[PDB]
RNA sequence: UAAAGUUGCUGCAGUUAAAAAGCUCGUAGUUGGAUCU
RNA sequence: AGAUACCGUCGUAGUUCCGACCAUAAACGAUGCCGACCGGCGAUGCGGCGGCGUUAUUCCCAUGACCCGCCGGGCAGCUUCCGGGAAACCAAAGUCUUUGGGUUCCGGGGGGAGUAUGGUUGCAAAGCUGAAACUUAAAGGAAUUGACGGAAGGGCACCACC
């Protein structure tokens, strides 16, 4: 069974948060993964993308730790990548799985023209950087797929974009740094503000105010 | 206060600002506490706008008397010049203190056993309460705190400028911040004084009534 | 070797090849 | 890499310093790059302070200091050991010892 | 600051400003007139004058040019000019 | 010295914007760079501005409201026909969705939809978005 | 946020800044929602209505979160006038 | 060497914390409420667990304990610290204050005020230390 | 920074020409030096009289006697 | 030929990886402030 | 061990001045110049402006030395999650895939090689311009952990000393 450490775990194992998009709302750090396994467990698919020897010199020899890059994500708008280091493998892929669930963002996907039907791409081209490395996400017509290199395809996929165009300049040879610029890239497309998004924003009750009863009365 | 004459302040107020030191500024000005002085003395000390401190004051009780749970509000002070001050604020009106030293991770490592998750921070000084300001930087927690003329105003939301370096001073507004959000929410009235004296909250140097004893 | 006396050495080579050369 | 934003020395806005010699080994440094020190000293040492006052022939004649002014290379600086190496965070400490 | 009018300054503030730095530039020279204990008009002068200017109707000295502001004879009256 | 009075008002406000400011002053002002923040303003990126009035060149005073993502401009003024505006608006623009590229034109200053509705082409002065 | 027949098709609508109206990223952990509460205009009391204010966590990295709030207040009637 | 391992330390922190009310000043008296409290498995690790639990009473005797904190003494702490002087120091019939802050105080429509009483200003500004 | 004005078409082509000598592969390719030196002379096969056969030793890491032909 | 944004107009670099002339003047070249319903 | 060196005693050219050549330096901020914009703080140099007070100021104002600010141009420094960058670090090395203010020079894996050759300048030394054949899977930058130092500072040990 689960047993929640933080108020934001009550609240989402209490069936008082109806969605992961209610804790994205209020940008609420998610520190642990049966929160996630509640809202999109039942899709969540796993990939580990490198098995990376790491070594530490040491008197005796070389020090050798497994660093797992995991992606994680439904293919309906929600992506995560954790990377973890372990002493064993088989403890950092778990660990990467856990830690992409933790890091699951939102995905926002748009239209290349015309808006027949759901949104299947990248609402505008976004950037995303890390360590030299720089991904490049343009939106690309109905049945384009994912032009992309493998790494960020498979980040694309499991974030639910059907169609891409990708630029990618650096060191792409770093899979570590290629997953998290295309993972900051994706990130980047619901923190750009659209025309559409120039409403003006109606707050609503935060889970820790609208639920304060509940958490005194636990 | 808003423009209402119930919220406006009064003159002992104003006697018990004057008394306490609380316009006495410091020798340096912080770029974003501009707004908040009324001009610089000869002897190189600014003066602190007494009106503008009962705004801050004000709109910080405002912000704490809107959250439910008395407890959710946390009250921090490191230095033991605020922490009687803190002490009693919490005691007064439901807030948790942590006077002393406070441990990094209390706010973004759930493992730890002091791990708490608060709604509000109040803090006495931002420069040595930095820590309480910057983790809550990582879990969404606005911050009070009561600042001088040269304290640094990153993650400040609210800043209640304010001589947070005499003792008398930040025991004072401690006591102030305490009267007007009972008054806020209900508990005591606004038409006759508040029974604690604010002596209650002042740091006292055990040594000075000892030699006084 | 060290750049300079590289260079110097380049030179008296060059000064060599400068007086053979009739 | 660049180990110091002053490149060890004080020469900002100017182009030539006029060298010194250092007092130890004669070796020609830049002025604002040598290491400077005054010595501020008596000409009689302190086990000698004593016996030069019981042999004075006046009364209260205080002795004479003596005034050295050193400049060092960096090399003899280190040698000498009156600076030192310092961690990379410590080498930003301008403030003189307290002395 | 991020909202500061940048359209109406305090007016300590435009006098704190450079004068070409100025919302709309301005100078902070002025024209005033000196009059004498024996003269009978009165002699406009520029309050950063170059030149020595002499009593319009005497050899009085009136100002002396100086790096800034000219320096007034002591003794004659200046008012200034709008 | 200071070449293209626009590309520098374009950058200032580009600078305030992402400062996060609510005015930007730009001096010197010009017919163009009125043209162009009247563009921009028509569009809802600006908001309404002010035309301090020297007496030896303008200044402006913008207000902004926070939607500009970005304001540039394009040196050299290249000739734009009206064929090539689509590489144009796919090279200089996020989306087919927002964003506008701003000729002048013999029909005025404008953006590059309404120069399409115009059937007209000209020089391309910049882009926001 | 719309497609042709005009269903919303965003997965969520994210909140904007009060001080700046950028969007506040689902990760953007150093942001606030700051409640304030509203006084009834005789008593003096909490009347159980409150003012929003998001502030971004930029804002508050660079300081001008106090200054951005007292504004908001200001320009709610909450924070009277000099 | 006679430094107290916390293994010793952090047991006797422990035994104060949670059976307060028995423990007493007495050594001996402590070793036997140790031995009937908590399974100490060994007589040498009992008396040495006896011998700090002595001396952080001594040290609750001087007053403040930095270590370790009981909130059965606690809140009898704050008995204590409910201290009222019976003439508030806020409340000085007179109060000194500076030309600036009395023009500040008339601009706050508070100049009617009587208590009061104007300072003479320095007649310098040499407030600043000497640079070097 | 590099040239933009509407009248600079000249000076970018001819910095673009003069800086394509500064890649190894152009240069190889455009400067005839390679082509002459080339003991094919361009071609993609050549046809020759065996000399003899040679063992060439492998580089150090490895060791073996690898058998080539002088033709 | 693409990959090569490793010739870069789009679109690269020049502190330490390759790299800003020792420094100024200066012709051609290039580029040039507001302003006229 | 050998020293053709480091060290010592000398000691020529040179080091000094004049005239004429040479035009190269880690000639360095290893950072072109012009322009705009983008944080805070305390200093410091020059100029100007304003102001309690102290002092040299001999019936006085000046002015000079201080003190407190302000403005402009400088040499810099500290701080910052401006932003950037591989990082070191940089308030410029920022305003760069959200890529175009103007313009000059200049690089294109490591060597061969700043070499050969031709041209040109110089009395010479040499300077400027400047390859290719061939060879090679790296060379290199920044940072990290070890190991080591004939580097510094602490600690321990009667298998260390006293």
């Amino acid at each position: 069974e689960w047993m929640p450490v933080t108020k934001l775990g009550r609240l989402v194992k209490d069936m008082k948060i109806k969605s992961l998009e209610e804790i994205y709302l209020f940008s609420l750090p998610i520190k642990e993964s049966e929160i996630i396994d509640f809202f999109l467990g039942a899709s969540l698919k796993d990939e580990v993308l490198k098995i990376m020897p790491v070594q530490k010199q040491t008197r005796a020899g070389q020090r050798t730790r497994f660093k797992a890059f995991v992606a994680i994500g439904d293919y309906n708008g929600h992506v995560g990548l954790g990377v973890k280091c372990s002493k064993e493998v088989a403890t950092a892929i778990r660990g990467a799985i856990i830690l992409a669930k933790l890091s699951i963002v939102p995905v926002r996907r748009g239209y290349w023209g015309n808006k027949i039907g759901k949104p299947h791409t990248v609402p505008c081209k976004v950037t995303g950087r890390c360590g030299s490395v720089l991904v490049r996400l343009i939106p690309a017509p109905r049945g384009t797929g994912i032009v992309s290199a493998p790494v960020p395809k498979k980040l694309l996929m499991m974030a639910g974009i059907d169609d891409c165009y990708t630029s990618a300049r650096g060191c792409t040879a770093t899979l570590g740094n290629f997953a998290k610029a295309t993972f900051d890239a994706i990130s980047k497309t619901y923190s750009y503000l659209t025309p559409d998004l120039w409403k003006e924003t109606v707050f609503t009750k935060s889970p820790y105010q609208e639920f304060t009863d509940h958490l005194v009365k636990t | 206060s808003g423009a209402l004459d119930v919220l406006q302040m009064k003159e002992e107020d104003v006697l018990k600002f004057l008394a306490a030191g609380t316009h006495l500024g410091g020798t340096n000005l912080d770029f974003q506490m501009e707004q908040y002085i009324y001009k610089r003395k000869s002897d190189g000390i600014y003066i602190i706008n007494l009106k503008r401190t009962w705004e801050k004051l004000l709109l910080a009780a405002r912000a704490i008397v809107a959250i439910e749970n008395p407890a959710d509000v946390s009250v921090i002070s490191s230095r033991n010049t605020g922490q009687r001050a803190v002490l009693k604020f919490a005691a007064a009106t439901g807030a948790t203190p942590i006077a002393g030293r406070f441990t990094p991770g209390t706010f973004t490592n759930q493992i730890q056993a002091a791990f708490r998750e608060p709604r509000l921070l109040v803090v006495t000084d931002p420069r040595a309460d930095h820590q309480p300001l910057t983790e809550a930087s990582y879990v969404n927690l606005p911050t009070i705190a009561l600042c001088n003329t040269d304290s640094p105003l990153r993650y400040v939301d609210i800043a209640i400028p304010c001589n947070n370096k005499g003792a008398h001073s930040v025991g004072l507004m401690w006591w102030m911040l305490a009267r007007e959000v009972l008054r806020m929410r209900g508990t005591i009235s606004r038409e006759h004084p508040w029974e604690v004296m604010p002596d209650l909250y002042f740091y006292r140097d055990p040594e000075e009534i000892e030699k006084e004893e | 070797m060290r750049a300079k006396w590289r260079k110097k050495r380049m030179r008296r080579l060059k000064r060599k090849r400068r007086k053979m050369r009739q | 890499t660049k180990k110091r934003r002053n490149n060890g020395r004080a020469k900002k806005g100017r182009g030539h310093v006029q060298p010194i010699r250092c007092t130890n080994c004669a070796r020609c440094v830049p002025k604002d790059k040598a290491i400077k020190k005054f010595v501020i000293r008596n000409i009689v040492e302190a086990a000698a302070v004593r016996d030069i006052s019981e042999a004075s022939v006046f009364d209260a004649y205080v002795l004479p200091k003596l005034y050295v002014k050193l400049h060092y290379c960096v090399s003899c600086v280190i040698h000498s050991k009156v600076v030192r190496n310092r961690s990379r965070e410590a080498r930003k400490d301008r403030t003189p010892p307290p002395r | 600051p991020l909202a500061k009018d940048l359209l109406h300054p305090s007016p300590e503030e435009e006098k704190r400003k450079h004068k070409k730095k100025r919302l709309v530039q301005s100078p902070n020279s002025y024209f005033m007139d000196v009059k004498c204990p024996g003269c009978y008009k009165i002699t406009t002068v520029f309050s950063h004058a170059q030149t020595v200017v002499l009593c319009v109707g005497c050899s009085t000295v009136l100002c002396q040019p100086t790096g800034g502001k000219a320096r007034l004879t002591e003794g004659c009256s200046f008012r200034r000019k709008q | 010295v200071r070449m293209n009075v626009l590309a520098d008002a374009l950058k200032s406000i580009n600078n305030a914007e992402k400062r996060g400011k609510r005015q930007v002053l730009i001096r010197p002002c010009s017919k163009v760079i009125v043209r162009f923040l009247t563009v921009m303003m028509k569009h809802g990126y600006i908001g309404e501005f002010e035309i301090i009035d020297d007496h030896r060149a303008g200044k402006i005073v913008v207000n902004l409201t926070g939607r500009l993502n970005k304001c540039g401009v394009i040196s050299p003024r290249f000739d734009v026909q009206l064929k090539d505006l689509e590489k144009w608006q796919n090279n200089l623009l996020p989306s087919r969705q927002f964003g506008f590229i701003v000729l002048t034109t013999s029909a005025g200053i404008m953006d590059h939809e309404e120069a399409r509705r115009k059937h007209t082409g000209g020089k391309i002065l910049g882009f926001f978005f | 946020m719309q497609n042709d027949a005009g269903e919303f098709v965003d997965l969520y609508v994210p909140r904007k800044c009060s001080a700046s109206n950028r969007i506040i990223g689902a990760k953007d952990h150093a942001s606030i929602q700051m409640n304030v509460a509203e006084v009834d205009k005789v008593t003096g009391r909490f009347n159980g209505q409150f003012k929003t204010y998001a502030i971004c966590g930029a804002i508050r990295r660079m300081g001008e979160s106090d200054d951005s709030i007292l504004r908001l207040a200001k320009a709610d009637g909450i924070v009277s006038k000099n | 060497g006679r430094v107290r391992t916390k293994t010793v330390k952090k047991a006797a922190r422990v035994i104060i914390e949670k059976y307060y009310t028995r423990l007493g000043n007495d050594f001996h008296t402590n070793k036997r409420v140790c031995e009937e409290i908590a399974i100490i498995p060994s007589k040498k690790l009992r008396n040495k667990i006896a011998g700090y639990v002595t001396h952080l009473m001594k040290r609750i005797q001087r007053g403040p304990v930095r270590g370790i904190s009981i909130k059965l003494q606690e809140e009898e702490r704050e008995r204590r610290d409910n201290y009222v002087p019976e003439v508030s120091a806020l409340d000085q019939e007179i109060i000194e204050v500076d030309p600036d802050t009395k023009e500040m105080l008339k601009l706050l429509d508070f100049g009617s005020l009587s208590n009061l009483q104007v300072t003479q200003p320095t007649v310098g500004m040499n407030f600043k230390t000497p640079r070097g | 920074g590099k040239c933009r004005g509407l009248r600079t078409a000249r000076k970018l082509r001819s910095h673009r020409r003069d800086q394509k000598w500064h890649d190894k592969q152009y240069k190889k390719a455009h400067l005839g030096t390679a082509l002459k030196a080339n003991p094919f002379g361009g071609a993609s096969h050549a046809k020759g009289i065996v000399l003899e056969k040679v063992g060439v030793e492998a580089k150090q890491p490895n060791s073996a006697i690898r058998k080539c032909v002088r033709v």
